[PDB]
């Protein structure tokens, strides 16, 4: 609540949030993207909140 | 992110000329930068 | 007809159900009804 980071690291190679793709972790909502295209799409933001 | 661009050139006030600066760095920072000082 | 706790109750989705249970078409035409069977699935664990 007093913290929403954005850049824990500037460069990640271990990016596979399957937590969303298979919902292996929990419920979610994706905006503007498929939940499954996690290794097909890339962004320069790797962390938040 | 934070950006810095620069250009090397001889300078003959700040005489005019036509050019564009090229990036040096692109660094995500998240800093509410509002003021600065230069260093000698 | 099926029983699901995986992905809770939940055709425009790719979740624990879609890939590991069943996928309804993104254009699926029909209705879905989900009845919590906590008191109806008998053995609650429902392994």
């Amino acid at each position: 609540v007093y913290a929403w980071n954005r850049k824990r690291i500037s460069n990640c190679v271990a990016d596979y949030s399957v937590l969303y793709n298979s919902a292996s972790f929990s419920t979610f909502k994706c905006y503007g993207v498929s939940p499954t295209k996690l290794n097909d799409l890339c962004f320069t933001n790797v962390y938040a909140d | 992110y934070f950006k810095i661009y620069s250009k090397h050139t001889p300078i003959n006030d700040l005489p005019q000329g036509f050019s564009a600066l090229e990036p040096l760095v692109d660094l995500p920072i998240g800093i509410n930068i509002t003021r600065f000082q230069t260093l000698l | 007809s099926f029983v699901i706790r995986g992905d809770e109750v939940r055709p425009g989705q790719t979740g624990k159900i879609a890939d590991y249970n069943y996928k309804l078409p993104d254009d699926f035409t029909g209705c879905v009804i989900a009845w919590n069977s906590n008191n109806l699935d008998s053995k609650v664990g429902g392994n």
